């Protein structure tokens, strides 16, 4: 049993990585649902209101749905759980890297530094690209030849859920990086 | 293992309460991921952003397609449904997971007794925050939901009156959840006093 | 373990009946989660909030969208369907969970004799309550349910005649569930008879 | 566990048939839960509530919404579909559960369970005893193995006295076999008589003209022939089960299983003192002979008293 | 249960093929359960119950509701689609279940299972006994080890007497393999001569003219090609299975399994009176040869009375 | 078992990559059974199998039933889509099974050294063939498919501009696969050098 040589930071990171995998599985299940985006045209042809007749079939609506999923929605907004799953696989692979490997000190600080830089890169990229998960999307695909409308407004059904999942994911990686930075401080504070 | 002598009846009771809270969270998340939606019909005759609510009977033609209806349902599901009514299963999942981490803290972490003392303070203060936030927001879930998203440029109407089908379920789930939390907290509260005396 | 000598014949059969009731419970819960809904058609002829029910045949044009139909189903599931017909699998879940908690409390806890006698009395009175409370309400699960929700300002009708598809199958569950409870009480009767003799 | 010695080939056959039967039940159950439906189409031209069954051709308009059509499918699925086509998998699950409970009924019944575990334990540990090898070989006896052989002799005499009085296990196995064969007969009867009611085409007359406009509809049940062939397959399984059970019942009536004879073993061996056991002893010894005669041959020595005298002589020489 | 030494390479390969056939059957069955739909469109121009197939194009309106289409789909999927194209996954379920039952019959048949576990247990006991190593390398003998060595010799003698008499295991394996080969032949014949009936385009003529207005319909079967692929793939595996099975039968006619020759083992060793065993004992010795002849070499020294003599004088 | 310590680091790396590429194949198969469709919209201006493309905007009426759309999509999917895009997951599933079976064939059967020779050679040659065939056909996983079947006798159109929905993701999935195999191939070449050392 290596639990004696497993301090609190390693066990905390293990449980956090399990949480990462659970979050990624939940996000993949969210992406499993067929109904992803819902698109309606713009400028479509007490006061009584009347519904606007878009003059569109079901399959035309589905076509605009997938087209605006293609060319208007952000790639991170479409594969955020995908990146989450890949990156937690990387986390559990390189979390036991020192265990699965002055050479002892060397590979231990190598593991800590690799974990720290992965954490920092994840923080930078997530903080940069998290704002792109929006509900109201403006889509300007050129399918006027088939539908008749050149501009569309769409809604991403689970965009709020992806933003909340990204907030929880960022909190988890934040605790991860705080405990790993404490590990690095303890390692490099003394010889 | 042989830790049942180190696990007294309050730790086992809180563990079982946590298991029930976990499967409640799983049930809520499953319901929200599969069958959760809203069903919105526009208010045909409106009086200042308010539904006035007024030879045989014929169905009202809104002339909205099924897709426009889907758009209205999603848009009203975000901007007007109360956030607790949408994030209750994820909130209870997060609370259950943090309770599990707190209750199983010494099992993989007189310093042990002081650690349990700090653990009990943290767990009981989280119980206090949990019960306050849950009690204050249980009555903020309603079946019939008003909506004023101002999407007249896409469907032609402003105000909508939607139905949230599983909303009551969440309230009922939340209701049961309150009992569990209270039990958990009450049990934990005794432990604090049991170590205070 | 070695506690099988403390579990007589009646205990083994009651445990097996409890597992079988748990399978019935989870089957009903899965049906409620997945395929529970209603189909509600408006009544063209009405007489004071009641369906009047009054060469080749032709179809009746209700002049309603699909989504107004969905709203009618949701509102007549919330308002005019009996709560027991909606919550019977969940109540059976609660009864089975508390029944397992009562049956196996002395294993996880003249103290033992006191728990055993209390559990026997509780299980007999709980069987009586369950059989009475389920036989009383079992007629609320009907195939045809006439609903009247006053959504004329949003739909165009006042009365509808819903059909509940998974109702009668629930009946086939419920009676069978009751039958299992009957057998439980029968075993309990013999136990009490043995407790008298 | 080590109960497989008490289960002959017919018990293993019935256990596997019941497992396959349960698989059929679960498959049909998820089929009925998820994909079971009816596609009901109204008859435009009718004659006394009966479908008359009457320039390129063009389609026939019914003016029915999707919700009216769903109502028609639901109403003609409940009111005019045969109940067998709807609840056949649940019936199969019930029959399979009852068969499984009957098969393991003497296993969990405490009065027979105690006898069964005692018999299995002392039979296996008598097989493990080297006194059987030393005796059927015929001193070669250690103090410790002689002591445990004496203890096993005492245990065998005690169990023989304890189990000779009652034949409850034999009666329980009789009851299980008779219940299984009569349930096979009932299942075959009603399934054969009711399997003709699973048909693809159903003419439903549910009288919902006030809601849809048509009196009679013609419905196609998509999962009908499937629910036929499965049922036919199911019937085949039951037949096999019944035949197996029939043989078992015949095997428990050709000779008296409550009177065992050691004539072959005590004739081929030097010991002619081994008596004939009766009642439950005889029944479990017959069940073990259905596994192999070897277990009975190695336990017949421990059942003997001349072998006990020879062992006592060996221990007397060992101590003195 | 340590039965793996009794299943040769052909048995393991056939079990793996049956497992992957179970996988094929499960996948085909769940696809047929969930997404096996037929899409039937009527043909406007009829030519003696046959479809004529004749600036901006305009769509063809049939005036059919979404349920009328679902009814014609069900009718022409049931009546006119060939039965193999519908129940192929259930056929492969039944066939692979019967193949597995045939493979594990002698494992689960107590009359031969008891003999098999007896034989396995004594082979494993003789595998660890050190008189075997002393005899093959051909002395010190502890009292306990000499005791279980003589005891194991006596079990070997009694168990040879018990097993050599009958041939139930040999005849049951004969019956098993001949049933497997005849059923493989039947499977290949019917599957080969029926597989070509999986077709994507089917022209149905069901006479629902009173319910829809059209007599002849053209239907797409989107799960045909996949079934075709799976069918072909399934057929290929049976080929493999079939080939393997013939090998076993060929092996079981290559020489009489009811007799065994110890000529090589006793010729290379000093003990020259090792007797040639027969029947069930010879047959399971042959199977252990097909697994590892080292087991037969290790066991062969307990069958000679000369080794009994050497063990007696060493123990004396 | 008894083979835990024989494997070096590269064997464990190959096993991990094999597990990842296994569940990649399985998840692709789940996507293929679940949401594998493609939506064809008929071309309003067809001049000898060519889509010409020469107030408020308005939609286009194709006058096709939903079932004629279903027939068009099914026929354009099974007649005008490359086998690679349609059967990406079953083929990668076959590759997983064959790769894993060849990686563990010596367990199921210097004969061992020659067997592991043959298995390593098979592994590296199948890596090469898989890379070649995958990069040679990776271009056919594309969204836009101009299908042309000429079933105008049933639809009234002859060309349709379909767009495959689960393609680009499939593309990146395929991309992931090749990248994984690339590292696998790298490790494989190392093994080759070892067994050619
Ligand atoms: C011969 C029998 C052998 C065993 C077979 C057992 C039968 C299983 C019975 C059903 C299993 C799943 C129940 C599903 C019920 C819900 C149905 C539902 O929601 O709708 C069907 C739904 C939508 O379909 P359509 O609308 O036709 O698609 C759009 C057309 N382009 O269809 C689905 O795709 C169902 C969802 C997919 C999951 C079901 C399983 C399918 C097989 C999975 C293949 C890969 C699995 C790998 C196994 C992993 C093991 C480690
Ligand atoms: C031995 C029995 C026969 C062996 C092989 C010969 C097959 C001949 C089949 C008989 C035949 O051709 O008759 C047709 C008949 C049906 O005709 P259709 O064309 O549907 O009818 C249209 C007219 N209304 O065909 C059949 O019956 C096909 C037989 C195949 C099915 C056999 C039974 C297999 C059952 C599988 C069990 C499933 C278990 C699922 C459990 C999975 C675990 C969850």
């Amino acid at each position: 049993a290596f639990r004696v040589l497993k301090p609190w930071w390693d066990v905390f990171t293990d449980y956090l990585s399990v949480a990462m995998l659970m979050i990624g599985v939940f996000g993949c299940t969210l992406q499993v649902m067929q109904d992803k985006i819902i698109c309606l045209p713009k400028r479509v042809q007490t006061v009584e209101m009347k519904g606007l007749k878009t003059d569109l079939d079901l399959q035309q609506y589905s076509f605009i749905n997938q087209m605006c999923y293609e060319r208007a929605l952000h790639w991170y907004a479409k594969y955020f759980p995908y990146l989450v799953l890949i990156h937690t696989l990387v986390f559990m692979l390189c979390s036991n890297f020192w265990f699965k490997f002055d050479i002892l000190y060397a590979m231990y600080v190598r593991q800590t530094v690799l974990k720290v830089i992965k954490f920092l890169i994840i923080i930078a990229y997530n903080s940069a690209l998290v704002s792109k998960v929006q509900f109201t999307v403006d889509c300007n695909v050129d399918i006027q030849d088939m539908t008749g409308y050149k501009n569309f407004s769409c809604n991403h059904t689970m965009a709020h859920l992806f933003s909340k999942l990204s907030f929880c994911y960022l909190c988890f990686v934040s605790i991860y990086g705080l405990t790993c930075l404490y590990t690095l401080y303890w390692l490099f504070y003394r010889s | 293992p042989a830790y049942r002598i180190l696990k007294p009846w309050w730790d086992v009771f809180t563990d079982y309460i946590s298991i029930v809270m976990l499967m409640i969270a799983v049930f809520g998340g499953t319901l929200q991921v599969t069958q959760d939606k809203m069903i919105c019909l526009p208010c045909k005759w409106v009086t200042k952003d308010s539904c006035n609510d007024s030879t045989g009977p014929t169905g009202i033609k809104y002339d909205l397609d099924r897709h426009q209806y889907n758009y209205v349902d999603a848009v009203c599901y975000e901007n007007r449904l109360h956030w607790f009514a949408k994030y209750f299963p994820y909130l209870v999942l997060l609370h259950t997971l943090i309770f599990l981490a707190c209750s199983n803290f010494w099992f993989k972490f007189d310093i042990v007794y002081r650690l349990y003392m700090r653990q009990t303070i943290i767990k009981v203060i989280k119980f206090a925050l949990i019960i306050c936030y849950t009690v204050y927001y249980v009555h903020n879930i309603k079946f019939d939901v008003d909506c004023t998203v101002d999407i007249e440029s896409l469907t032609g109407y402003r105000t909508y009156r939607c139905a949230h089908p599983l909303a009551t379920l969440f309230k009922i789930l939340a209701s049961f959840y309150i009992s569990l939390v209270i039990f958990y907290g009450l049990i934990c509260m005794y432990t604090l006093w049991w170590m205070l005396r």
